[PDB]
């Protein structure tokens, strides 16, 4: 098959949607749910079969060679390449990790294994790589968007883990956790395992989001000795993430803009013109002409001028000859004379 | 940043300019190829190289370029010491298919040796100029008689294929 | 009006003042209290005396602080670029 087939791309988009769903659901299944309920039977099953089908179909896809511009179509070699990099993790993540938990005596580590399914975020990573290659979207805005998605995914995962850390403590000694000690307004979280899923999730995500923005109100804070060590790591990592975001936005802005260039040009012009003490009507004429010059995209000529190396020939040939032969002084002249 | 950013920035500006005026896909291509080349390390490579006194470079030249200059028939002087004198002062240069190298106007300045690739040799005439003078290939010379006897480089040459042409003062 | 507790205002006890009936206070006290909250949250200070307490306020605060984080990064970037030039 060809890395750019009509529907293969349709399958890629389908699997991207499924990958987003699984990436955003696995931490929530692991944290807020000590064993998936009965109602959520078919959702897990369908997700697993979909990703297994993708595995099988990826086993039948030609790969583009890296050092060399040949896309190979050797089935044994596509086998080898797939079975090396991204087969073991995708296969292990495909096993039913809820039925195994509810069959193997309900042991905790088989549920801890659920985090293998986070490897599907590679799909979004490759999607952002493809978007970066495309010429429609600027490179640096793509980098900013990728960092904004990374921040939000890390925040959601951190919220799931932060609620999980409050379930390790025994239910009787629940007064010594970040949740179960809240008294927000009139509401008190007494038995925090008996509230709706969305209340607990929104509280945890509220804590994580006002922590990633470095607001930190302090209505919800860490209490245990395991919740302190988690917040230290989370804020230490968030600091560097935020510095990266600021740096990328700064680079995007510092690249430049047309109004900035025009204002610099007019700065030089006004300095030179006030220095030589020329007349005001000349000032108006010059500023009007330069304003038209920068409105007409005059600076494209020099940009093209910087080492195109004579492929200008057909550019000018297709761009200017429309107005050339028409003038009543070239009638009956030679073609190469017109081109030159 | 890095060079992968300069490439993308220049190509983005070029795309803006080209699609703003609806140029056409064939030239789009010509341009793309050219842009790509300038960015690639081939160029800034030799330029930066510079500095390295020469003694040291000397060995770089005699390890890279020696067989290439030895395989040209014109240099059968049989003195490999003369040939090592030749290699010690060579500078590479890459031109894309469709690049003017030398024409009648420019006098001799360098010995343009031709590496793997085809460069078209032509001359001029008085009605459509002239076509098909000679198709230079590897292990040959190009622009030699001018330094040999007298200045001025006739046989206008516009390259037709990619080639890693050498150049000696 | 019955559940004026369990609200960001109505459960406030700044100093010795209690926002008991938060619909009869002067318009300017309510307005400048809300603005105070919004400004210490856009400056990323977040004192914590005025905080979201419901589930319709947690969502709004999350959206607002995400948007303001991006905006503050943008303002820092503009000032840095103009100083660098
Ligand atoms: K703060």
């Amino acid at each position: 098959i060809h890395p750019k087939n009509r529907w293969y791309k349709a399958w890629e988009m389908f699997i991207l949607v499924w990958a987003i769903y699984s990436s955003l659901f696995t931490p929530m299944e692991f944290g807020f749910f000590r064993g998936l309920p009965e109602r959520l039977f078919v959702l897990d099953i369908v997700g697993q079969i979909a990703f297994l089908v993708d595995i099988v179909l990826q086993f039948f896809v030609a790969y583009r060679d890296t050092q060399t511009y040949r896309t190979v179509y050797k089935p044994t070699r596509i086998a080898f390449r797939y079975l090396k990099s991204h087969f073991l993790m995708d296969f292990i993540g495909c096993f039913p990790w809820d039925l195994i938990y509810k069959a193997s005596g309900k042991h905790e580590l088989v549920r801890y294994l659920l985090w293998i399914r986070l490897f599907r975020v590679r799909k979004v990573v490759e999607f952002f790589q493809r978007l970066e290659k495309d010429t429609r979207i600027n490179y640096l805005f793509t980098r900013i968007l990728k960092l904004l998605f990374v921040e939000v995914y890390c925040t959601h995962t951190a919220a799931c883990i932060f609620y999980y850390l409050a379930t390790t403590l025994p239910p009787e000694n629940e007064g010594y956790t970040w949740i179960g000690s809240l008294k927000l307004g009139d509401y008190s979280y007494e038995n925090f395992r008996e509230i709706d899923l969305w209340k607990r999730y929104t509280t945890a995500l509220y804590f994580a989001i006002v922590t990633m923005a470095t607001v930190g109100y302090g209505d919800i804070h860490a209490v245990n000795l395991r919740e302190m060590i988690f917040v230290m790591i989370y804020v230490s990592f968030d600091m560097v993430l935020g510095a990266y975001l600021i740096g990328n936005i700064t680079a995007l802005i510092v690249k430049g803009s047309n109004t900035e260039r025009f204002r610099d040009k007019m700065n030089d012009l006004i300095s030179f013109m006030n220095r030589k003490k020329l007349g005001r009507d000349l000032r108006s004429q010059i500023t009007g002409h330069v304003r038209l010059q920068y409105d007409s995209h005059y600076t494209d000529t020099v940009m093209l001028q910087d080492i195109p190396a004579s492929i200008r020939a057909k550019i000018a040939q297709l761009l200017y000859l429309p107005y050339i032969k028409k003038v009543p002084l070239f009638k009956g002249c030679s073609t190469e004379f017109i081109n030159q | 940043g890095s060079n992968t950013e300069r490439f993308r920035d220049k190509m983005n500006d070029l795309i803006s300019f080209m699609n703003r005026k609806k140029l056409g896909r064939d030239l789009r291509s010509q341009i793309t190829g050219h842009v790509r080349l300038q960015y690639d390390s081939h160029y800034t490579d030799t330029v930066m190289l510079q500095d390295i006194p020469a003694s040291i470079r000397a060995k770089i030249a005699q390890l890279l370029y020696l067989p290439y200059i030895k395989k040209v028939p014109l240099f059968k002087g049989c003195s490999t010491e003369f040939i090592n004198q030749i290699v010690i002062r060579l500078h590479e240069e890459y031109f894309l298919p469709g690049e003017v190298i030398t024409e009648q106007g420019n006098v001799v300045d360098h010995l343009y040796f031709v590496c793997e690739g085809l460069l078209e040799a032509l001359v001029t005439k008085t009605d459509g100029s002239e076509e098909s003078v000679t198709l230079l290939g590897p292990h040959t010379s190009f622009g030699d008689i001018s330094i040999i006897c007298n200045i001025s480089q006739p046989f206008t040459v516009r390259v037709c294929e990619l080639c890693h042409l050498l150049r000696l003062d």
